[PDB]
C-alpha cells in the first residue's frame, strides 16, 4: 500500500486532539507475532490488548 | 527548497543495475527515532508543506 491515501484523514484525526500510534504489518505473518510476543512483556500485552 | 521524501524501486528481474544516484537516503527517521525520546516526548504534533 502506499501511505500518500490515508494521509489527509491523519491530519484532521489529528486535529480531533486525539492519541494514536502508526505501525506497519510486514509481509509474513507469523514473523510478525516472532517479533511480538519475544519482546511483548505483561504490560505490552496489557497496551497491546487495550 | 522543500523537505526530501524517498522514492522507491518498482519490481524488476535480478543483475540489472545501471541507473544512478547521487544522493543519500532520507537519513533521519532513525534521528528521529532517537530524537522523540531524546527531548523525552510522548505525544506531539508534526508538520509538512503543500508539495
Amino acid at each position: 500500500y502506499d501511505i500518500r491515501g490515508l494521509q489527509s484523514f491523519l491530519d484532521q484525526a489529528s486535529r480531533l486532539g486525539l492519541d494514536v500510534s502508526l505501525q506497519k504489518v510486514d509481509k509474513n505473518i507469523s514473523h510478525v507475532f516472532t517479533s511480538l510476543f519475544t519482546t511483548m512483556k505483561t504490560e505490552e500485552l496489557n497496551r497491546y490488548r487495550d | 527548497g522543500s523537505p526530501r521524501t524517498a522514492c522507491h524501486l518498482n519490481p524488476s528481474p535480478d543483475g540489472e543495475a545501471y541507473t544512478l544516484a547521487s544522493r543519500p537516503p532520507v537519513r533521519l527517521n532513525d534521528v528521529m527515532l532517537r530524537l522523540v525520546t531524546e527531548l523525552r516526548w510522548q505525544k506531539f504534533v508534526m508538520f509538512y508543506d503543500s508539495e
